RNA sequence: AUCGUGAUUAUUGGGUCUAAAGGGUCCGUAGCCGGUUUGGUCAGUCCUCCGGGAAAUCUGACAGCUCAACUGUUAGGCUUUC
RNA sequence: CACCUGUGGCGAAGGCGUCUUACCAGAACGGGUUCGACGGUGAGGGACGAAAGCUGGGGGCACGAACCGGAUUAGAUACCCGGGUAGUCCCAGCCGUAAACGAUGCUCGCUAGGUGUCAGGCAUGGCGCGACCGUGUCUGGUGCCGCAGGGAAGCCGUGAAGCGA
């Protein structure tokens, strides 16, 4: 493997291992095979195959939009969903550029029942809206689980939240709007403004 | 002011437009009957030293030159070629600084706008990389993803050389570089 | 805000600087001022423009900032202030001319909603009266009979 | 600042005829004659009046 | 971490990170305080740019 | 016609957060608008304000230091007691410990955790975060 | 059938330019919402007290039915919103 | 009742274009003027309410449902063309509906800017340095452009579909 960017020549170099420094050094993370270096435990899943076609003027042009979605199970997680003409190099498309868009969200325990602290939660309330379907990220008690759907337990567990509340609003129905605003809830996650005696 | 305020008022340096925005008030110090309004050259001399003493924290070779303007074309490759700066003066490519595989790649540390309306491209280009940026404003511009603003008449072509020869000098001068272009190397072909 | 029976907003206010005390830099006193409102009362001249002529020919910046009263005060005071207000009177008057002018022209509905409107300021300004104690709380607005200039 | 300002003014007029020290507005909505002898300091105008007379000096 | 013009976290991505044009220290900016010019001021030197 | 004072300056606090900007004027101050800006500022979401009085209700230079993420009124001002703190608080705020009520009550106005240590309940007047 | 799903009755907690939906406009009662401010009261409100709010069913434990549900004691709940 | 005429204006909306006069009303603008919360909205209820239509009296140039005739076409009970009634107009009432639209109810505070033009006010340069016209600026309207913001998007965007009451 090549690297190309400065990015690239730094991760090759051994002076960036983890990708919370290569977010420190605020280049563009465009290599898809520099964080699979930084981050050799990414984990991924594949969120859907919903089959995408097109109107050409003799046949029907065929693709497939299949999303996977990457975490690391610890406080890392991204999106990312690609097409082409296959659901392998699709899905290979998808699993690329979802590894370029890992962040990190911290997390806590901001529930009004449970005290622990320790991270297993959602350090507060926040939410995410991409399309109509939007989610609210309320903290929850520990050792109880997501109180959310079956692609969102997908995401937040890749993403390493382990007990949630929420509540969807909107037409819910597209799979692809909801791992995208459960992406949103988990980057509004460390956007809100803390209290610095906190 | 390091350079006499009549040199700028003859050098066409404190000509605008008849226009004006809300957000350049600050550097404009009074109306002038004519319609076009005189900046602040004392502001632009503040602006241009402070640039200069950002701008000499960085190598030349690290830095990144724009431009657009046939007027400000010629001074752009003068600085190009004082500081060994990598321009982009006339015509620009829209994914030069993205687009790995494209002709003309770069990953600059810091932006230098001509024009930040007219490099309106580069603006994007670097907001999207995430580098900041010294612009070059006028009388009608806005500092829309500008990190520094260096108020000058943009539309002259002495006002343009003479601030492309300040701004290398002290930047030269800033960095120890040996400098010894002259303004009429900056100056426009008459 | 919007006025009353038409919503154009408008702010054409009168801005009254913030003074405290009297005027420094003029000569007229309390008895002076007093004695000009009380004339110009009797002359016929109503308080809106009481003030205005004080403080036009007189300069006079204010009077309840000299004479620690308004002009209505002074008018209460001295017992030379009218049995209904003036902002009442005027609309009631108004009122009255539109009516006369309306019951020749039939064919005027503009000026008839112009009269609804003014009845219905007639009406506010009676209730809050009502409601302060200024007028009777039997007298209500009768627009025909009980409506003259000199209510009695 | 914060706070409003009357931007009309006073003024000080002094009379062309009986030199009274009278004291005018400069947005004037009525014909401010002289308050003795015989004269009309300045006359309404809907915006600033216009003032016939000397201006010892215009006050606050 | 914290902008200079308002002190908003640079979790996002797209936010510039540079010292100071007058002293060096580092001062941070967002998209929404660059794509509306939000003027920064620099706690240590006291430095005022739009 | 203007009918909510506190609701208009916790209005304008959340545009000028939102903005960014560090100060903002505040439309006609009252009593229950200096007690809520005293009590936001000892809880260390806003920094500064001043009475700036004007020959009218008055207003305030606030200094806003960028600390807070949203403030409104809260309407109604419900009535609550001393075990009735925690249902508005999950309600409106949006973590345990995180952000605070303003409170309005015959000792004082103050958030609802002083007003917990107090033991004493009354209207609910706003909430900060 | 009915509850939840469904924020598909939405005070919490929905919409109403183009998807069902702003009344043609407007005047305007009951209702409802209301400026800063000194003075007085304390009715809603607030903390507290005292008379109540039957047990039953509810929750937890103890005790005893072999575990269990279940019965008794007990600490809470409801009874509500007088 | 043309051109004049405008991405002008006034009006609650419907709506209003020859001119003169009388009557009336609102607005914005200026205002160290009078008043002292007198305010917003508002189910019921009330008035206004385009055009068509209806009732009674007029008028009828033109236009013009119906109707009759001439073509077109397979047919034409239609488009086209020739006549042309009711009607359009006025006077006195009724009905009370429109895509009555900005498909955006009304009131308030709040929130980057650039940008016409209109009323008023205000500075200044010219103006036969006068009646007048230019640029700047505050306020209130009247349009386009658009960041942030929001929406499913077209878009909206201090004249919200932004953020609260
Ligand atoms: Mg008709
Ligand atoms: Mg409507
Ligand atoms: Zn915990
Ligand atoms: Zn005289």
């Amino acid at each position: 493997w090549v690297p190309k960017t400065r990015l690239g020549k730094l991760v090759v170099e051994g002076q960036v291992a983890s990708m919370d420094e290569a977010i420190k050094s605020g280049l563009p993370i465009r290599e898809p095979q520099i964080i699979d270096m930084l981050l050799p435990d990414l984990e991924d899943e594949v969120l859907d195959i919903n089959m995408v076609q097109r109107m050409t003027d003799s046949g029907r042009r065929v693709k497939f939009r299949a999303t996977v979605i990457v975490g690391n199970r610890n406080g890392y997680v991204g999106l990312g969903q690609a097409k082409d003409v296959q659901v392998g190099p699709a899905i290979r498309k998808a699993i690329d550029a979802a590894k370029l868009n890992i962040t990190y969200i911290r997390r806590g325990c901001g529930s009004w029942e449970c005290a622990c602290g320790l991270p297993h939660t959602v350090p507060y309330e926040v939410t995410g809206k991409a399309g109509s379907v939007s989610v609210t990220l309320i903290p929850a008690p520990r050792g109880l689980g997501i109180a959310a759907g079956n692609t969102a337990t997908k995401v937040l567990e890749k993403a390493g939240i382990k007990d949630v509340w929420t509540k969807t609003f909107g037409t819910t129905r597209s799979t692809l709007n909801f791992a995208k605003a459960t992406y949103d809830a988990l980057n509004q996650v460390n956007v809100v403004r803390l209290p610095v005696y906190y | 002011s390091l350079v006499s305020i009549d040199e700028y008022l003859a050098a066409g340096v404190h000509i605008g437009t008849q226009q004006k925005t809300q957000d350049m008030m600050r550097f404009v110090y009074r109306v002038r009957t004519d319609g076009l309004y005189v900046l602040d050259i004392q502001s632009t001399d503040e602006r241009i030293r402070v640039a200069s003493k950002l701008l000499s924290h960085y190598d030349p070779a690290r830095i990144l030159v724009v431009s657009s303007r046939q007027y400000g074309q010629h001074p752009a490759r003068m600085f190009s070629r004082a500081l060994g700066t990598r321009a982009m003066l006339g015509r620009f490519i829209p994914g030069s600084l993205t687009n790995p595989q494209i002709h003309g790649f770069f990953e600059p540390d810091v932006i230098i706008v001509t024009d930040p309306a007219g490099d309106a491209q580069v603006l994007k280009e670097a907001s999207s990389i995430g580098v900041p940026v010294v612009a070059l404003c006028d009388t009608n511009n806005l500092t829309s993803n500008v990190d520094l603003v260096i108020p000058t008449n943009n539309k002259g072509r002495k006002a343009l050389s003479l601030v492309y020869w300040l701004l290398a000098r002290e930047v030269s001068r800033l960095n120890d570089t040996p400098f010894n272009y002259e303004l009429t190397d900056f100056e426009t072909p008459l | 805000m919007a006025k009353m029976h038409t919503k154009r907003k408008g702010k054409s206010s009168s801005t009254r600087p913030i003074r405290t005390d009297p005027p420094e830099w003029c000569k007229i006193g309390a008895d002076e001022v007093t004695t000009i409102v009380l004339d110009l009362w009797k002359q016929g001249v109503s308080t809106a423009e009481i003030g205005m002529v004080l403080r036009d020919r007189y300069g006079v910046p204010d009077a309840k900032l000299i004479t620690g009263k308004k002009v209505t005060t002074i008018l209460k005071e001295n017992n030379v202030a009218p049995n209904i207000p003036e902002d009442l009177t005027n609309l009631i008057v108004k009122a009255l001319g539109l009516r006369k002018h309306l019951s020749v022209n039939k064919k005027d509905v503009h000026n008839k909603r112009s009269l609804n409107l003014t009845e219905s300021k007639i009406r506010r300004l009676v209730k809050y009266y009502k409601q302060e104690k200024v007028l009777p709380r039997d007298w209500f607005y009768k627009p025909e009979t009980a409506e003259m200039m000199i209510t009695r | 600042d914060y706070t409003q300002r009357p931007k009309s003014r006073f003024l000080r007029v002094k009379c062309n005829d009986c030199e009274n020290e009278q004291i005018i507005f400069g947005s004037a909505s009525r014909k401010i004659t002289c308050v003795v002898c015989g004269r009309t300091l300045a006359e309404p105008t809907g915006g600033k009046s216009t003032i016939t007379t000397h201006i010892l000096e215009v006050l606050e | 971490e914290y902008c200079t013009s308002c002190g908003i976290r640079l979790v996002e991505k797209g936010y510039v990170k540079f010292p100071c044009p007058q002293c060096g220290a580092e001062i941070g900016r967002c998209i929404s305080c660059r794509q509306q010019g939000n003027v920064y001021t620099c706690p240590k030197c006291g430095f005022k740019a739009p | 016609v203007l009918l909510d004072p506190l609701a208009n300056a916790l209005s304008t606090i959340k545009n000028a957060e939102a903005i960014g900007k560090s100060s903002c004027v505040v439309r006609p101050a009252s009593k229950n608008i200096g007690n809520v800006l005293k009590v936001m500022q000892d809880l260390g979401y806003i920094g500064d304000f001043e009475f700036i009085d004007d020959g009218k209700a008055g207003i305030y230079s606030v200094t806003l230091v960028g600390r807070i993420n949203k403030c409104g009124a809260i309407k109604p001002r419900y009535s609550v007691g001393t075990a009735s703190f925690e249902r508005w608080e999950k309600q409106f705020l949006p973590a345990k410990n995180f952000g605070a009520l303003i409170v309005t009550t015959s000792s004082g106005v103050m958030s609802q955790y002083e007003a917990r240590d107090k033991k004493i309940g009354g209207q609910l007047l706003a909430y900060v975060y």
